[PDB]
This record gives C-alpha cells, structure tokens and sequence, in this order.
C-alpha cells in the first residue's frame, strides 16, 4: 500500500513546479526570486513579473497548459489579512509624535471594515465560513480563513490588468500581515493533482518572509488495474487491522488485565491505534471529494482543493510513522540462535539503566539549550527559539556548526560555551554510556556462560 | 465574562503551577518513603534506675509512658514489654526509647495504665538526677487515684485544662506547619495534608487569576487594574475575600478518599488558571502574585491561631532529623528556582521579536553594504542614500529622537592598528582651533558620568567627544553634512565617527539602541563596526514591574545564604580549603546578587535616561546604549544562575538508590580524568603549533601530506587563514579541540570511566 | 636528580618557542596573497576573463604571455631585479610507432615528454638562442617533478630584456614564427622581484604543461626570501636568540655524543633516545640550511641597481622550504618530549605505564588497518582513477581516504562516475572505519589498562 | 539489529521527505543520505522546512540512537571480546 502511493517518480513533477516559481528571478536585470523577498516592492514586482510568466503559457482564450502538459484547473486566487489602525497602545509621551500603530496579526484585531475603492470583493471583507477556507499555520503565528480575496482570470492580458490595478489603488499598506497565491495543475499523462500554496508574511517588525507548499494528489483513483490491485490490498488491509483489534481486546478483556508491562502489548496499542486513525482519515477525506464535482460543473471557478492536501499530509505522516513501528516490532521473532538471545537480553537489560543516566543527559542537555536561548538568541539566528536551540547542539554534536557566527556574536561566554559543551558532552557523557553499555553486556554474558 | 479572544500566552501563570506540581509530586513520593519508614517501626527520657518498690498490692499488665510537654518536642505515653510483663506484685524499671527532649523547666508529664483492678502501689518517680538533660525529678504526688488518673506536677480548672492544650495540638493541627510535626500514627497519612495544602494554594491563586480576569467589571468598571504602587491598600484586602471564599471548601475536606476528587479539582483549577491568567499585561500579572502571596502569608499567620484556640536508634533519629532538613531544603530551593524562573523568563515573545526585529533593522540599514567596504569617500553617499531616508522617511514612522555624530581628535594626527596615544581636550572654533571670543564652536562636550566604554578593536572609548546634531529635517541636514564635509571637520584626525541613533517599535513594544562606528588606524584606512541592541524601556518609576520584585526577592535568597554559610564559615576559622564547598557557595552568592544589582542599575538607568529625554526631545541624544548594556548583562547572568540551578536539580537525582552511582564515578574518576586532560592539554598545543607553522608559510602550494591530516574549526575551510591584524586565540582553541575529538583521543575517557564504573557496581550490590 | 635535566629541556623548549614566535608573524604571508593575485588573478585583457589560474589552450596563453605578464611585471608595486628567462621542452616528430591499421590519414605522431623522446634538432629560423639546443650544464638547470611528468634542466630558452618596449617586441617576434608547435610538452617563466616598498625579496617560477591529449595545466609556485638585517632592537633579540640556540644544541648534541660513548651498547631499544637522535638530526639540518643561507643572501643584491644576466635563484627557495617543513616537525617533536616528562604523581604513572605497555599491540594492529586502507584506496583508484578527479593518482586517494574518515566525503561526483560499486564502495567504507576497525585500538588501549591497574593494585 | 533499525529509518525517511529533498527522492539515495549524516555533510536547511514536525523528530531520534546507542554497543562488544580471547589464551 504504502510503496504504491510512492509510486514512479512525482519528485521530477514537484520539482519542476518549485523550479519554475520559486528560483526563476523577478525580472531580466534584478536577480531577487520568490525565496529570496525582502519588501513589499519585491512581491510586486515577483506578483508581475515571473508568477505570470510561469503561470500562463501559449500555443479564443483557449487554456495554458504550464509544461505543455500540466494543465491549469480554473482561475487562482490572491488573499490577504489586514490589522486595525490605532490597535495597539502607544504611550501617552509620544502620542503627538506617533499617530499610527498596528499590532501583530491575532483574531482580535484583524480589520474587517470596506477600505480604498470599495466596489469589488478585494476591498470588501469576506468571512471565513464564505470563502470555505480554515486556519493555515504561517510561520510567524497562525492566520484564519477569512480576509480581502480576489479571483483572477484565465488570460495573461486580463490577470496583468487586475494586478496592476490592485497596484495602482494601493493594496498593501503597513497593515497587512499576509498574503496567498493558490492554483492546481492536472497533467492528465500520469494520474495527479498538484496543490500550489504561496505565502509571503508582512511581520510587525518589518521585513518579508515567503513560503511554500507542493503537494501532489490522485483523485480519481479507480483508472487502471493497478488501481484495483491496491483497492484490494486496502480492504485486506482494513481485514487484518479489524483482526489485530479483537484479537488484542480479547487478550485484554480477563488474561492479563494489566497487560501493560511487556513493551511488546504497547508496541501493538500502539500500532493498532495508529492504523485505526489512518483508515478513518482516508474514510472521511475520500468520501469528500465533493469539491472535484462542484469543479467539474463549472470549470471557471477556483478549485478549493485545500482540505484534501492538508488531509493527505496528515495521512502520510501517519502511514510513515505506522510503517517504522511495524518494521521496528520485527526484533519479536529474531531469536533463532543464542547470539541474537544474548544480544536482546542485554538490550532489555541496560534500557532501565540507560533511561535513568538519560534523565541527567537530558537535564544537562536543557540546561545548555536554555543558556544558549538566552544569550545567543536574538543575534545568531540559529537560536531563535528552543527548539532551534536543540537543533542546533544535535547539529554541533555532529560537527555541522559555524563557530565564527556564535563567537561574533558575544566573545565572551560563546567560545566558553561552545568549548565546554564539546569537551563534556564528548569526553564524558558520550562515554558514560559507553560504561553502562560495557558493564552491562559482560554482565550478561558472564551470567549465560556460568549457568 | 468570556475575555481573551486572542491566542497570546502569559508564562507566570504556566510556570508558577508547573512549579507547584512538581513540588507536590516530588514532596508526596518522599512522604511516601517516610510514611513506610515510619510505619515500619510503629533528653527528657533518663538512664538510671526506676525501681519503686515502696508499695504493693496493684499486680496486673501495666505498661504506661511519659510526656514530655516541653519545647520542641510534644509527644505522647508509650508502652513496652519486658521478661515479666508486669507479673503481680511487680514493679518494672526499664527505660523507654522516647525521642522527645525536654528542658531545665516545669516541663514534665506521666501517665498512667490500669487494666482492670484498680492501682494500690505508689509508684514515685524514676531516679534520676543528673544522666543526658537532668530533665526529670525523683520526687512526686505517688498519690492513689481513679482508673487511668495521672498525677499531675512540674518539675479542675478551665485556667489550666486549655493551656496545656496548646502544646499538644498547637503543632498537631497547624497545617502549615505539620508535615515535620506530626505524631506517631495519626490517622491522616501525612500526604493528605499535602494534597489539601496543595489544593488550598491551587485555589487561592485560581481564584485570584478568576477576579482579576474576568470579574473585574460589576465594581471597578473600565480598567480595574490601575494601581501598582504598595501603600497597603492595593493585594492586601484581595487574597483576603479569596480566602474566605475558599476556606470553608477547604474545610468540608478537612473535616477518606478525597484524593481522587481532590486531583480533578487540580486539574481544572489550573485548565482555568491558565484559561483565564493568559491575558494579563505585567502590572496585572504581579498584583495578581502579590495578591496570591499576600493571600498565603495571612492564612499562615491570621487563620491557622484561629482554629488552633478551638545501637542504630540514634540512626534512625538522625535518618528522620536529615529527611526534614531535605524537606526543608527543598521547598527552600524549588521558591528560589521559581524566583529565578520569574527573573529569567519573563520576556519570551519580547525576546523572538526582538531578533526579529535587530534583523529588520540590519537589513534595512543595509549592514553588508556598510560592513563591507573598502573606499572610505563613498560612505558620504551612502549616508546620503541610505540614512538619511532612513531617519527622515515615511517609512520609518517610530524615531524617538534625532541622531548625533561625535569625533575624537587625538591631537598627534599619524603619519601614514598601532602608533596610538592620547586624546584631545580642547575646543576649537569653525574650522580647526582658533579661539577668538569664548569656548570653540565646536566644544569637547565632556563625557556623561554614566555609559560610556564602548570597547572597541583596539581601542576603548568613552562618552565625550565634539558632538553633530544633524538637524532634525531633511533639508538642513544635508546642509550640515555639505558643511562638515568641505569645512575640514574628518580630514586631518580622523580617529573615530561615532555614529548613533535610536530607534522604537510600538507593535512589539521594544527600542533599539543601534550605533555606526569606524576606527581609523591609519590615514587612508578604515574598518567598520555594526551593532544592534534591542531592548525593553522598563523603568523604576512605573511602579512595581516584576524585575523589581523578582529582584528584591533574589536579594533576600542571597543575603540568606550569605549568613547561612559565612555562620558555619566563621566556626571552622581558617584552613577551610581542598573541597569546592565554601567557594561554590562564594560562586552562588555572587552570581545571584550580581542578578540583582545589575537588574536594579538597568531599571535605574532606564528611569533616568527617560526622564532625560522627556526633558528635551529635539534637543539630545540620552544614549540608550548603557541602559541596552545592562539589560544584556542582566540577561547573562540570570541565564547562568537557571544553568547553575538546573546542574544542581540534576546532581541532586542521586537519591534513587540504583542512580546513585553516575555521580559517584565521575567524582572517584575525577584524577585520571584531569591527567589525561592535562596529557591532551599538551597534545592539543603541539598540534596547533604545527598546523600553524605549516599553514602560515605561502598560497595553495602548502604541502600534500599535511592539509590530509591538517583539520581546522568548523564552518571554515582551507582557503581563508591567518587574519593580519590579529591572531585570535580562541579560532585556535576550536581548531585543537576538535583536531583532539576528530583523531580519537577523547575516548580513553572511556577507557577510565568503564573501568571505574564496574569497580563502583561491584561494591554496592554484592556486599 | 632530573631537576637541571628538567631545567635545561625548559629552557630549550621557550627558546624554541620564541624562535617560532618570531618565525610566525614575518607579516610575509599578505604579502604573498597581494603579489600572487597580480599575475595569477587578473585578466589577460579588459575582454576576457581568462587567467593563469584558468588557462585552456595555446593561444589564450601567448596572449597572456604579452599583457597580463607585462602588465604586472612594469607598472603590489613590485619592480624588477633583473631579466626574465622563458624555456620550453618539446618531442621530436616520428617519436610514435603508429598502428598500421590506421596510417593513411595520422601522418605526425608525439609521445609524451620523456629524455629519450626529447628533441635536440635546430627548428625554425636560426637566429638566435631560443631555436636551437642548449644542454643542461649549459643553462645549470636541474629537475622540476611537475604535474604529469618530470622535467630536464636543458630546452630551448630566451633571456627577455629590462624594459618593456623591448621585451614585448622579441616576444611579439617570438610569437610570429611559430614558437610553440605541436610538439611543446613544456614551457617556464622565471624573474625575481624587490618591491622596494617594503624590503622583502621573492622567486617566482610559472609553468604551462601541453598534454599530448590536447590542453594546459597550468602550475606556478611563489617563494619570498628574506634579507633581515639589524634594524630594530626586537631583531637583536632574536638574533641573540639564535646565537643561544645554536650554543644549546651544541652542548645537547655534546650530551648526546657522550649518551652513546658511555652506553653505546643499547641505545635504539627505548622510544625517547630515537626521538632525541631524530631531533639532532632535525635541529643540525635546519641550522646548516640557515646559516647556508644566510651566508647566499649577500651574493644576490648585485642585481637590485641593473644587471643584464638571469639571476638562477630557485636553489634558495627549495631551501627554504626543506627548513621550514623541518622546523615544523622539529617543534612538534621537541613538545612532545615534553609530553614525556610527565610521570610524577601515581595517577600520570599509570597512564605513563599504560601508555607504554600497549605500544607493541598498537603497533601490530597498525599493520592489519594499513592493509585494509590500501586495499580500499587501490580500489578507488582503479574505479575512480579516470573521472573523479579526487582519485587520479594514488597518493591523492590516500589523501581522499584521509579526508573521508575526517568527514570532508563529497559522493557527488563519485556516485555520478560510477552509480553502482561507488555507493558500495563508499557504504562499506563508513561503516567498516567508523564501526569495527577504528574501535581495536580503543578495544587495546582498554585491555592494558585494566590489566595495569589490576597489577599495580596486587603488587 | 543495526540494520533492520538503520532500514526503518530510511524507510521512514523516503516516506517523509521523498518527494521533496532530493537527497531522499530515492530509497538507495535514502540510505546514502544516512551514512552522510554520521558524517555531518546534511543541510537540515531542507529537511526542517520539508515537514516542520516528523522531520526534526526524525534527525534528533536518528542522531541520538546512532551516536549514543549502537556505536557504544558495537564497541562493547569489541571490547569484551578481545579481552576474554586475550585472557583465554594467556592462562592456556
Ligand atoms: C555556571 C556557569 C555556566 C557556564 C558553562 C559551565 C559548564 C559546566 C558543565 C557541567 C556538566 C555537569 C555534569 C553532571 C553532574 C553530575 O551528575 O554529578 C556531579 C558529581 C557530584 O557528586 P555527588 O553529589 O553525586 O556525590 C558525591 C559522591 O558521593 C562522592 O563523590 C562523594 O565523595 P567520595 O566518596 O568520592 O569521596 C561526594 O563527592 C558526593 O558529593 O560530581 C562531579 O564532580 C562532576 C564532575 C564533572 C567532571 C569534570 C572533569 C573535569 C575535566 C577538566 C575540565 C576542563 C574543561 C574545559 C576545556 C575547555
């Protein structure tokens, strides 16, 4: 199942659409692309410049097919959401020389009143509920689905007209905070959709931070035979994990009723809960394609093929961590000999150890990744957050590291953090491990060998 | 009231009840270990004889005890059995393992146990006079009485029936402080008073987080949080309506299994607590911990007196005496960790924002184009093309004040970084020097008392200097740079521009303190130095900011441990070395009062430049750049007293007794270790030295052998060595270290620790 | 007892350490970078991006030879200090057997460059020096062991002129009757520069090699020498820095030659006498270079006012460089013969026993991983040899293998040589380094220390 | 043991970031991508930004278990076995 959704090469199919869009540069002379931005004048000129270009393609305004082959469904759409003036609070000691202010983007202070030249649908706000949209989860914070839309045309000469006039009319003031560009291609010589989502983030402080999202999909599965194959392998899928279920409730039901204390019980809950949540995320995303019929009656409309990538991304995340645990729990049935036995035994063994010397690791491990939080992380960028932070000491534990950027930034305290970081991390808490491991494995095998 | 409709978070809240369940957590399991311990089991008392054999004719099984009504200790009668049993016409004389002390006073109580007939003999005293304390007396009533009727002595009436009372149960029912009081088997298991202390306090700050967020418009409508100043009048008359509301719950517990509701009303007190508490701003936030606080010390002082008025055995006494003083020890240093938990993290998004922010700033100052030049005449050009609309733009709304630009002289112009000297002083009319009238159009402008040491490549500066005002328009600064530019202002000294600014951002509520300087060691030569400070303007005069009291707090933590260590310091006198110990302590103290009076300069210096500025806005500079410097300071060292706890947190895991043996390796390892780092030390040395010499001797044709084996610090490569100015030492460092990890050589601390490690595990299960 | 022995290594090893000091900081290397980019790094013209770091063909480099060259030779402000000499080696035509197969269209065939294969006869118009044969004696020429070949001391050579009106002229000359025909294999520029900004002397040599497959590799070398003098009071300390360190080796090898009169009959058993004796050896040859030097220094300066004649200078950079390779092995040797005074507590003799316990074992285990290296590198050479670029010679595999186990592994292009047994290959490479073979010396080292302590405790 | 884990992760892997990377587009490229990594040649420029949960889960858990675990198993496993050959043969 799995290796069929991985089927021959999509990476050639995705990677033409990101090399199109995000590395062809704005314009002839500049050489800014989409994944370089860095003011709003750059998204002008990219939303002018090279989105047209690759989005439209020649041969009555007849349609463009992107490679001559990818064929694009409908018209895209461009969206932004906006903050109120005067909705932060300013102090009273500046207020005649500071008028205007705008927070950062939250629900509460997004605007929602006409603005400009408020004839159309891009000056007017449209609720989250009529544009059919959901929350996104931008890097900066997490936007809605609502906002200022507007549906662009199925021509070069016509999309150019509208953007220019929403240039002209000026769109983008200081209070936006984002900005969408959707559209989905069909390629019908293989059998895929592809989702393409850009978002570019005004943040509060200034500045520009763009991003992407490819997401190929098949939606009309049931073609060829191979098809009919993989149905049949999902419902003796469906078949067996039906089976683990009672199988395990019934072990679960009177012997053993604590049941828990195994690794191996746990290991099947485990997979068994993971698989039931990706059969009933398959069965309420296929039952809804709904969205394909309402495209197919009318295909001059914008295909909200949103929710299905989103679904499908959950579902392969899913799958991917369903099919590690089900590899790993093969170690069951590799005991046929005394060197694998002993090998296990001592595994099992040195885990109770190893988890009370991994406590202390990882205390120290925080401890360190907080210090660099607060010291290093408003000046190198590779400690922004904690996370980043925790990142970063994996990548220096494996030699990854620029230590001319962490000593620029404070020449104190950043050689003697990252010096003894090194030192004491490789010369004493790599090789405590290495003690428990030793210690416990002769134990082991000294045992086996005297009875 | 349904407020907060936006998604922000307010970590006082989070972190306070994090604290508080891991202290409940770790407090319950080590009250578990005593309530086995002592159910395991279950100087006033003297060692001489207590034999009375002055009467006879009360022969049955009696076996009673003594109390010890006294100080510091108030326990019971007890029983014991001897070869007799207490046969008939026998007296017993043996003595009891009583652990309560008693002292020189009044202070002494027996009991009595008659089991059926009553008791004919006259049994005076035990005779004692002088063996521990001399806390007992050979003399007493030895009077007959009633059945259980104990005489009454030193050493009915209502003046002396309920003030003997409260010292028996003055130290039984003080749920505070109780945990360490309480007597041999008292039915309560000595956690339940843990779960409904810990449930009292889960409500009283619930509680308060309730009304200061969503009831706090049915009386002070329209900002009810408008008071920060303590006057005994704001938190004071707030935890006290909260307590009152919550103690008779408090008391339908206390009157089970209680703890099974009682951990769903934790569980949602603290789902509120952090539902409701999120939209605090921070005068909000500390008037609801005041308040909280406040709440905690009236209950411990002002309710708990008013419903009290209604041989291996001095092991186990000092096994008991050791478990309180970790008790003690830890509620004393969870406080402090939540001290500093509230010191350290307190700006979180402020701190996201803020690098956010230095790198908006960064790029549009255009910092490679001003870092990276070589051509000391077009910076007019640039400043004209990328400053001056900076400053006076639509763009940059937020300016908070105009620039400066000050010069430093020398007065010994060089003869084209070395061959420095002096500074100059004097002042120097339009032009150059040429006093006619009074002081030079151009004055010294003597440095400010506070901020200054800018520390630069090879220099270190200060304050003074002649000063630019650059106007405050476009239009006339221009005219000022023409001016300064054809008027022989740069051309002959030229050590140093100075160049600053300011600059504020009321969307994230933070300034930045952003400075150009150019260091001129020779004429003809330039370098170019770029920082970028973002701060928070908090000041000592808005009140009562949590840094004031987080910091006033670590004051009192540091003075504590200050008398307690130099008092024990002071009994050993001298020759208190070879142990980290004393000095680790020295270590702690001075970090966390450096914590403190860096954080008090910062909130001082931040109220003065502040007012400085509203003096006279067009007028000055009011140099952020010292209050940006302390924040970074008090930032640092806040960072290292949370690393220092938090080290400790993990040393301290040692008390699972199959764990404790990690700590105990590394410290009997500790000598081997530090050899074969000296070894290393010198192995290190060695191979920079080489590398060194072999890479500083010519371009690309270094050699063959060498630059296979030649490993240099990460993330730069083999083409770009040797920098002219300086041979920086810690590129080497790295460069050593990681040329030791890299070939090997730090795993023979392997070879150390696994050794040590199998010798440590064979002495403690086998045995 | 060990206290004066002990003192004396001290005071060796800090004046050692000042010698390097004052050794390391000549402020040369700049110089170095700022007078190689003039010649190596500008463009032929203001047209092309052609350079001498890029060299493609014959034509780009006889445009070079009349531009980028004079225009960097006559204007960092370097001058010149004499005249320029350029020389070429070349095969002689019919030097190939030419399969019969194929013979009625290949009518001229040129071996690569060998002596045997080499041309002596007089080609092109006989004018001057530069058509005709000059032996190696004649030219007092000597090796060159370039890229793809190794090269003679005789060829076909010119001496250009001073100035530059004269010296584009003749090589405009030399460039209108063809001088470098299909048999060239090699060709070399020599000059010497002052700069008299800064008192600082160099040799340069540039060489262009004309494979017999079509094409230049271009190679070059810059050494600067040094004409120090007494200028300043930091050069007398050195100087009597020097003069010291040449009396304490003196009375060391004095030490060192009464050590083997009086126990002459085993003295190469233990491991520190042989570090002693390879450091004499080391010292007396770095000393002998220094002072062959110094006392060379004072032939050259005849040619800084004007002299007509090719200063031959290339002896004196190779010096040079043979000093500073052995000083810096000298030095490295010297601290860690202090790494062996180390022995006086019980901890640091443990690890000094343990050390030396284990040194047989460790040797032998060499042996075996040695094996196993060169076989995995004769591999890659026999697979990557003809394309990776990073495997083209044997000890360039070495030097890969070495930099693949400091984790500096490109795969890029040894994947795209070869798609399968390159992976394998390179697989089975980390995981046989980086998991089995590299822990023995750990597994060694952790056996003989258990095996110490566990003696010295029942002793 | 090293492989069936090593397997997994690839596995896992090429399901994660196989379409998207192009130093996992393939499950050969997977594994090579993976004896990379313990050589700290990686970007985690591409790999955060492919899947910004699972992907660093992926790197840290990857990482941890390679360096922490199985390499100072295999190192045991050397190590007593070359001091009981040792022992063996000496008292023999
Ligand atoms: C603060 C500022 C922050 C800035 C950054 C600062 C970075 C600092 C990072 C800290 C990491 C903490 C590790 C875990 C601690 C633990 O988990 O444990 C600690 C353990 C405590 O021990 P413990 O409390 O459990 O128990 C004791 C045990 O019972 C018996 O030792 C007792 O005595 P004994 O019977 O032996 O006589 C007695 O000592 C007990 O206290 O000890 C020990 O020292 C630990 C010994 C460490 C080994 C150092 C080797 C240096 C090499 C030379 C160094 C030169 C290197 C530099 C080269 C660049």
């Amino acid at each position: 199942l799995t290796y069929g959704m991985m089927s021959s090469n999509v990476y050639y199919y995705t990677r033409m659409m990101s090399q199109l869009f995000l590395d062809t540069p704005v314009s002839k002379t500049e050489k800014t692309n989409f994944k370089t931005l860095s003011s709003m004048e750059d998204f002008w000129k990219f939303t002018e410049g090279s989105l047209l270009d690759g989005l439209y393609w020649k041969m009555a305004d007849n349609r463009s097919f992107i490679f001559y082959e990818n064929l694009l469904l409908g018209v895209p759409r461009i969206r932004q959401l906006r903050v109120r003036n005067g909705s932060c609070s300013i102090p009273q000691d500046l207020r005649d020389e500071i008028k205007e202010c705008y927070d950062v983007y939250s629900v509460s202070s997004e605007d929602r009143a006409p603005f400009g030249p408020r004839n159309g649908t891009a000056w007017i706000y449209t609720s989250e509920k009529d544009l059919n949209g959901s929350s996104h989860w931008g890097i900066i914070a997490t936007y809605s689905g609502a906002g200022y839309y507007l549906d662009l045309s199925r021509t070069r000469e016509e999309t150019a007209a509208q953007v220019a006039s929403l240039k002209k009319n000026v769109w983008l003031d200081r209070g936006t905070r984002a900005t969408f560009i959707d559209f989905s291609v069909y390629n019908a010589n293989i059998n895929l959709f592809c989702v393409v989502r850009l978002l570019v983030e005004f943040p509060a402080t200034g500045g520009v931070i763009p991003s992407w999202q490819f997401q190929p999909l098949k939606l009309i599965r049931y073609v060829t035979t191979f098809d009919f194959f993989l149905a049949a392998c999902e419902i003796i899928f469906c078949f067996f994990i039906f089976y683990y279920v009672v199988e395990e409730i019934l072990e679960i039901r009177i012997h053993k009723l604590h049941y828990f204390r195994s690794f191996w019980n746990c290991l099947d809950v485990v997979i068994v809960v993971l698989s039931v949540v990706a059969i009933g995320i398959n069965i309420y995303r296929t039952s809804n394609v709904e969205v394909l019929l309402q495209f197919l009656e009318d295909q001059n409309t914008f295909p909200n093929f949103e929710h299905l990538a989103y679904w499908q991304i959950q579902f392969n995340n899913i799958a991917a961590v369903t099919v590690f645990f089900v590899w790993i729990k093969l170690f069951k049935f590799i005991n046929f000999n005394r060197t694998m036995s002993q090998l296990s035994t001592t595994m099992s063994r040195c885990a109770k150890d190893l988890f009370g010397f991994a406590i202390m690791f990882f205390i120290i491990f925080l401890a360190y990744a907080q210090l660099a939080y607060l010291v290093f992380g408003t000046q190198v960028d590779d400690f922004s957050t904690f996370q980043e932070c925790i990142f970063t000491q994996f990548r220096i534990i494996l030699g990854d590291i620029n230590f001319a950027e962490i000593e620029e930034a404070n020449r104190v305290l950043g050689p003697i953090y990252f010096t003894t970081f090194v030192f004491f991390m490789f010369f004493i808490l790599l090789n405590m491990f290495l003690a428990i491991i030793n210690d416990t494995y002769s134990e082991v095998k000294s045992d086996l060998a005297q009875q | 009231v349904f407020p907060e409709p936006t998604a922000d978070v307010n970590y006082i809240v989070m972190l306070t009840c994090a604290v508080c369940l891991v202290t409940y957590m770790v407090m319950a399991a080590i009250l578990h270990k005593l309530d086995q311990l002592d159910a395991s089991r279950g100087r006033f008392k003297y060692e001489i004889l207590v034999k009375t054999g002055w009467g006879r004719g009360s022969g049955t099984t009696a076996h009673v005890g003594i109390m010890l009504y006294g100080v510091d200790s108030r326990s019971g009668h007890r029983h014991l059995d001897g070869d007799r049993a207490f046969h008939r016409n026998s007296l017993d004389i043996f003595r009891i393992a009583t652990p309560h002390s008693l002292g020189s006073v009044w202070k002494i109580r027996v009991w009595h146990d008659n089991k059926g007939l009553s008791p004919a003999w006259f049994l005076q005293h035990v005779i004692v006079r002088d063996l521990q304390t001399a806390r007992s007396a050979f003399f007493l009533v030895n009077d007959w009485l009633s059945v259980e009727t104990e005489a009454n002595g030193g050493l009915l009436r209502f003046r002396r029936l309920l003030v003997a009372e409260l010292q028996r149960g003055f130290f039984d029912k003080h749920i505070w402080l109780s945990i360490w009081d309480r007597p041999p088997r008292s039915r309560f298991t000595r956690i339940q008073r843990a779960t409904c202390c810990v449930l009292l306090i889960c409500l009283f700050l619930g509680a308060n987080a309730v009304w200061y967020g969503a009831v706090g418009d049915s009386a002070y409508s329209t900002g009810h949080v408008s008071r920060l100043s303590p006057l005994s009048v704001d938190t004071v008359a707030v935890g006290l309506v909260s307590s009152v509301v919550v103690y008779p719950v408090y008391l339908a517990i206390l009157f089970s299994l209680a703890h099974g509701l009682s951990l769903l009303l934790v569980a949602v007190a603290v789902a509120v607590s952090g539902w409701v508490g999120a939209s605090f701003p921070p005068g909000v936030s500390v008037a609801w911990l005041l308040s909280s606080s406040a709440s905690f010390l009236a209950s411990f002082l002002g309710w708990e007196p008013l419903k009290v008025l209604l041989f291996l055995a001095k092991e186990e006494a000092r096994k008991v005496k050791r478990l309180h003083g970790m008790l003690r020890s830890l509620l004393v240093y969870m406080l402090f960790l939540l001290v500093t938990l509230l010191a350290s993290y307190g700006d979180a998004s402020c701190h996201g924002h803020a690098y956010r922010l230095q790198s908006a700033i960064k790029q549009e100052l255009h910092s490679r184009a001003f870092l990276a030049i070589t051509r000391s005449e077009e910076l007019w050009p640039w400043m004209a093309h990328v400053l001056l609309p900076y400053v006076h733009g639509n763009q940059s709304s937020p300016e908070l004040g105009p620039p400066r630009l000050r010069q430093v002289r020398l007065q010994e112009a060089l003869y084209p970084c070395s061959a420095a000297g002096g500074f100059s002083t004097s002042d120097y009319d339009v032009g150059w020097e040429s006093p006619h009238n009074g002081s030079g159009t151009w004055a010294y402008s003597a440095p400010d008392l506070l901020g200054a040491w800018s520390w630069g490549s090879c220099a270190v500066y200060d304050s003074g200097g002649y000063v630019q005002e650059l106007g405050l328009s476009l239009e006339e600064s221009r005219d000022r740079l023409r001016f300064l530019q054809l008027h022989n202002w740069l051309d002959n000294r030229s050590r140093a521009v100075f160049l600053e600014l300011t600059r504020y951002s009321p969307a994230v509520g933070l300034h930045a303190a952003v400075t150009l300087r150019l260091e001129f060691p020779a004429a003809g030569r330039a370098l170019a130095a770029l920082s970028v400070r973002p701060f928070a303007l908090r000041r000592l005069s808005a009140g009562l900011s949590l840094p004031l009291l987080t910091s006033v707090c670590l004051l009192l933590f540091a003075v504590h441990f200050a008398v307690a260590e130099a008092r024990t310091w002071h009994r050993e006198g001298r020759w208190r070395v070879l142990r980290l110990g004393a000095w680790a302590r020295w270590l702690l103290v001075a970090l966390t009062a450096a914590t403190a009076l860096v954080r008090l300069a910062q909130l001082g210096a931040a109220d003065r430049q502040w007012t400085r500025f509203v003096r006279g806005r067009p007028r000055r500079f009011t140099s952020f750049d010292q209050v940006a410097q302390l924040s970074s300071a008090a930032r640092g060292l806040a960072a290292s007293l949370l690393f220092l706890l938090l080290v400790k947190a993990a040393q301290q895991l040692r008390f699972v007794r199959q764990w404790s043996v990690f700590g105990k390796t590394l410290c009997r390892a500790l000598p081997e270790l530090l050899g074969v780092t000296l070894g290393l030390v010198v192995l290190g040395v060695a191979y920079a030295q080489l590398a060194i010499l072999l890479v500083s001797s010519c371009v690309d044709s270094l050699w063959s052998v060498a630059q296979a084996l030649l490993v240099l610090c990460p993330g730069t490569g083999l083409s770009t060595l040797c920098p002219a100015e300086s041979w920086h030492l810690s590129p080497l460092l790295c460069v050593g270290l990681w040329a030791l990890r890299l070939w090997g050589a730090l795993r023979l601390g392997a070879v150390i620790l696994r050794w040590r490690y199998h010798a440590l595990r064979g002495e403690l299960y086998r045995p | 007892s060990v206290l004066r022995e002990l003192v004396t290594y001290l005071l060796f090893l800090i004046v050692l350490c000042i010698l390097t000091y004052g050794m390391m900081s000549s402020n040369v290397y700049y110089y170095t970078r700022m007078m190689s980019q003039l010649f190596l790094d500008t463009p032929v013209s203001k047209t092309e991006k052609t350079n001498f770091k890029t060299l493609s063909s014959m034509e780009d480099f006889w445009k070079f030879t009349e531009g980028s060259l004079l225009d960097g030779l006559y204007w960092y402000e370097n001058l010149l200090l004499g005249v320029p000499r350029i020389r070429q080696l070349r095969v002689r035509n019919g030097s190939c057997s030419i399969p019969q197969d194929l013979r009625d269209e290949i009518k001229e065939c040129y071996d690569v460059y060998s002596v045997s294969s080499e041309d002596r006869a007089p080609f092109g118009p006989r004018n001057g020096t530069a058509w005709i044969y000059t032996s190696e004696k004649d030219l007092n020429g000597s090796s060159h062991w370039g890229i793809i070949a190794t090269y003679s001391g005789a060829g076909y050579y010119l001496d250009l002129s001073r100035t530059r009106e004269e010296t584009a002229a003749q090589v405009a000359s030399l460039k209108k009757n063809v001088w470098l025909d299909r048999g060239t294999r090699a060709t070399f520029i020599d000059f010497s520069v002052y700069n008299a900004n800064i008192n600082l002397f160099c040799v340069v040599r540039l060489l262009v090699e004309f494979p017999a497959t079509g094409g230049v590799i271009p190679s070059w070398q810059f050494q600067p020498l040094k004409l120090i003098r007494y200028v300043t009071t930091f050069d007398f300390f050195l100087a009597a820095c020097e003069i010291i360190f040449c009396f304490f080796i003196f009375y060391y090898v004095v030490e060192e030659i009464l050590e083997i009169r009086i126990h002459k009959l085993h003295y190469f058993r233990s491991f520190w006498n042989c570090l002693d004796v390879v450091i004499v050896v080391l010292s007396v040859v770095a000393i002998g270079i220094n002072i062959y030097r110094t006392s060379n220094v004072e032939v050259l300066l005849q040619f800084l006012e004007d002299q007509n004649t090719f200063p031959n200078f290339e002896h004196l950079a190779y010096w040079q460089i043979q000093f500073n390779n052995i000083a810096a092995v000298t030095v490295f040797f010297v601290w860690i013969k202090l790494f062996k005074f180390i022995n006086f507590n019980r901890t640091m003799s443990q690890l000094s026993t343990t050390m030396s316990r284990c040194a047989k074992d460790l040797f032998g285990f060499a042996i075996m991983f040695f094996i196993i290296f060169l076989a995995y590198a004769q591999l890659a050479y026999l697979v990557f040899g003809t394309q990776v670029d990073d495997f083209s010679t044997f000890q360039e595999c070495i030097f890969t293998q070495f930099r693949i186990i400091l984790g500096d592994i490109n795969f890029a292009e040894i994947e795209e040589a070869n798609r399968v047994l390159g992976p394998i290959y390179f697989t089975t490479f980390v995981f046989f380094m980086f998991f089995i073979l590299l822990n023995m010396f750990l597994a060694i080292i952790n056996d003989t220390y258990s095996e110490v302590k566990s003696d010295l405790a029942q002793q």
